[PDB]
């Protein structure tokens, strides 16, 4: 269990400088910056191993990457800041090369400021009314971690009709499957650290409008021939009404 | 005469990438190593564990040579603790090794005007090796969040690279070949016994509250301990207790070295399965025992706490695999399993499944479809015969 | 190593019956049939493992595998033969369950007629004219087998024009990547038996019309963007006319 520790953030005037410091307990491997703006996900800063390093794209220049390896620790040395590099700033660690992501990183550290002045439940969210051709996120969060077999399906129930399968996302794996009424415009992501299944909606038509369900089948088959059938699944959210204009 | 084919390892014509690292077997031979220490020009000839000037009068259990080429700068990472692309992505040997690490430069054999780019290494991976791991693997390697879907692009990307070996090359950018031997020393001190010469773990892996599914099977180490075997048989109502290499009586007598206990959950029917030289769903693709195995394997029906009501499919087996499984291998990959000649990208369909499957245990089930925990003892036979000496002996 | 010698076969009129024969020396994990026509490449008909079967939905309820104990040798029963099996049927033994490929198969049998009466060169192949909507298949034949690594790529050279990058095809992988003016129509493709890569065209238009050339880089990049540039390879085809009619 490796342990990281942040320092050195603080206040800074534009085009001004700073250099965060993180700490570790030992065996480092892969090392890398995040920031999180407030009610915003995270964000890929830089990275590096073996003495290659990694930056994002737009702060590759003013951003330096650098580790002091008898103590241990590493360092980003941030030039001409601005205003959008006000963030709470964290350091990671984990073993895989090319890690642009959260899931790549195991560790992680408490978060320094920096600032720039010039049983199972599901809960569904993210419905709603949409103009056609636009496009919608649905969420579905679940509050447990009993079952972690099986797959997250999503069904509709179109107006005046029985519930129909959409999609499914595995909750062993990464694999993904869909009807063939959605192939192309819907995909469903999951976040394992957050417990949440996702369900992207693209290129919406009126014929989309429905109330949309998530739920777990806990069993786990090899062929997804069941899953398109709703006897499978044990436990349902909710639901949420989709809405799409003519 | 009986000498060892150190002419096949060290002489090939064709040697190795390191990313897929070639081993081959010594057994059953006698090695001059002072003829191998004059036969070429070394760079690199050290030993871990042993003395290299003493290596004549010694004799070992297991030996294996592996083969490969790397950079130059990269031979230091060829030793026991190391770090860099090799040694985390590539090889890794592990922090008690015990053998010899050979190299010697490479550059008139293994280069080429143009360049030769023959010779490849793993540069990105999702954790590093274990040791003496080897990965073959050429799937796409996914930087980010989104999946690859088969196809190159931004955070998508080839994980095997070539290194590029001029004739006009720093010496630290030129190739090197590598042999790595690995030994067994000989005596070996015996680590769990009987009543000859506290007490060894057996409550919390036989009485564990959660047993593992069988294609994610649990390995747990037993050492420094002592061996209750009279008091294990006859502790809870077992349906089996075959025991093979060794009898099943001198349990207590016995004194063995390098004890593992693995443990998970089958079904009835499928038990038989659980023994050298079967065949089967389980044996080909979950759990494989060597022909040469040295052990017992308990197996105890569970219908009382595994089954419930609706059913308890938390214990899955792979069904579809690509290849049979090598001995004591353990397979935990969720891959989509591509049945056709069409790839899948990461969308299940026909010819496109997903390799595991949950085991239906319902309490009205026959015995047959009844789970049934199984924990296998593996043993390491106490002064075990030498294999490979030198001529001194 | 093991060894496949095939029994039965022969002229028989349409609504006949047949029966083959599987010999296996050794062991085998993995049993399967596959059918060959006179030019055409070999077709899955049916394989076993473990006592269960997998058989193609086309000719499954005609054709039935079995196998005996005491021979340990497999059957197929083949009914209601009609002109559409004329083929020669091959054995077939590996180590993978659901194989209905070719290169699921390591060991094969020699063959049995069935009839029912009612310096690395670069060879191109399969251009032509074609309507527009229309497709089109190049192949590309490689004979050396020297270099088992890097990539095949294709170009384009259009009326007045510069030599463009199409497509490529890892050549130690199935991982594939493509230009932009392609993407959605285009697909890489190769056999490792016959050494051969393919392109399929679909949907094309008078903006494809151009000579198409085939071509190997035998350096390996894990990037894939040098492979974008002409310079990195080292062999090429001789090129083909492809031509959309408007
Ligand atoms: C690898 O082969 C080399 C060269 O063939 C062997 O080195 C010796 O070279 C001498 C003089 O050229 C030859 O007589 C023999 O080929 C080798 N020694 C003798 C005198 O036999 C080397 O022995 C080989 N390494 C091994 C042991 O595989
Ligand atoms: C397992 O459980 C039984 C029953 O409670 C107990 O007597 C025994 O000591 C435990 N341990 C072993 C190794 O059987």
């Amino acid at each position: 269990q490796v342990q990281l520790v942040e320092s050195g953030g603080g206040l800074v005037q534009a085009g001004g400088s700073l250099r965060l410091s993180c700490a570790a307990s030992g065996r480092t491997y892969t090392m890398g910056w995040f920031r999180q703006a407030p009610g915003k996900e995270r964000e890929f800063v830089a990275a590096m191993r073996w003495s290659d390093t990694d930056y994002a794209d737009s702060l590759k220049g003013r951003f330096t990457i650098s580790r002091d390896n008898a103590n241990n620790a590493m360092y980003l040395q941030m030039n001409s800041l601005g205003p959008e590099d006000t963030a709470v700033y964290y350091c990671a660690a984990g073993e895989a090369w090319l890690a642009r992501s959260t899931h790549h990183y195991d560790y992680w550290g408490q978060g320094t400021q920096v600032t720039v002045s010039s049983q199972l439940q599901l809960v569904e969210s993210g419905g709603g009314l949409v103009q056609a051709g636009g496009s919608l996120r649905l969420s579905c969060a679940a509050s447990e971690r009993t079952f972690s077999g099986g797959v997250m399906g999503w069904f509709r129930q179109r107006p005046g009709k029985e519930r129909e399968f959409v999609a499914a996302i595995r909750w062993n794996g990464a694999s993904t499957f869909y009807a063939d009424s959605v192939k192309g415009r819907f995909t469903c992501s999951r976040d394992n650290a957050k417990n949440t299944g996702y369900l992207q909606m693209n290129s919406l038509t009126p014929e989309d409008t429905a109330v949309y369900y998530c739920a777990r089948a806990v069993r786990t088959y090899a062929s997804s021939d069941y899953y398109f059938q709703e006897r499978t699944y044990d436990y349902w959210g909710q639901g949420t009404q989709v809405t799409v204009s003519s | 005469t009986n000498l060892c084919p150190f002419g096949e390892v060290f002489n090939a014509t064709r040697f190795a990438s390191v990313y897929a690292w070639n081993r081959k077997r010594i057994s059953n031979c006698v090695a001059d190593y002072s003829v191998l220490y004059n036969s070429a020009s070394f760079s690199t000839f050290k030993c871990y564990g042993v003395s290299p000037t003493k290596l004549n009068d010694l004799c070992f259990t297991n030996v294996y040579a592996d083969s490969f080429v790397i950079r130059g700068d990269e031979v230091r990472q060829i030793a026991p603790g190391q770090t860099g692309k090799i040694a985390d992505y590539n090889y890794k040997l592990p922090d008690d090794f015990t053998g010899c690490v050979i190299a010697w430069n490479s550059n008139n054999l293994d280069s080429k005007v143009g360049g030769n780019y023959n010779y490849l290494y793993r540069l990105f991976r999702k954790s590093n090796l274990k040791p003496f791991e080897r990965d073959i693997s050429t799937e796409i390697y996914q930087a980010g969040s989104t999946p690859c879907n088969g196809v190159e692009g931004f955070n998508c990307y080839f994980p095997l690279q070539s290194y590029g070996f001029q004739p006009t090359n720093g010496v630290g950018y030129q190739p090197y070949r590598v042999v790595v031997l690995s030994f067994e020393l000989l005596h070996a001190p015996a680590t769990v016994c009987g009543p000859k010469k506290n007490l060894c773990p057996f409550g919390e892996v036989f009485n564990a509250t959660r047993f593992a599914s069988v294609y994610a099977w649990n390995r747990k180490r037993i050492s420094n301990c002592v061996a209750d075997y009279s008091v294990l048989y006859n502790s809870a109502s077992f349906s089996t207790f075959k025991c093979y290499g060794v009898s099943p009586t001198k349990l207590n007598d016995l004194c063995f070295t390098n004890v593992y206990a693995d443990s998970f959950v089958i079904r009835g029917d499928e038990v038989r399965q659980i023994a050298p030289g079967q065949t089967g769903k389980i044996a080909d693709y979950n759990y494989k025992l060597p022909d040469d195995f040295t052990g017992c394997v308990i197996a105890w029906n569970s219908n009382n706490l595994d089954s419930k009501v609706g059913g308890n499919y938390n214990y899955l087996y792979r069904l579809f695999r690509k290849s049979n499984l090598k001995p004591f291998e353990r397979d935990i990959s969720t891959e989509i399993y591509q049945a056709g000649s069409t790839p899948c990208n990461g969308v299940e369909g026909f010819n496109c499944y997903f390799p595991l499957q949950s085991y239906g245990f319902q309490p009205t089930n026959g015995v047959g479809y009844q789970p049934y925990r199984v924990v296998v003892l593996s043993f390491e036979l106490l002064h075990a015969p030498a294999t490979v000496c030198g001529p001194k002996k």
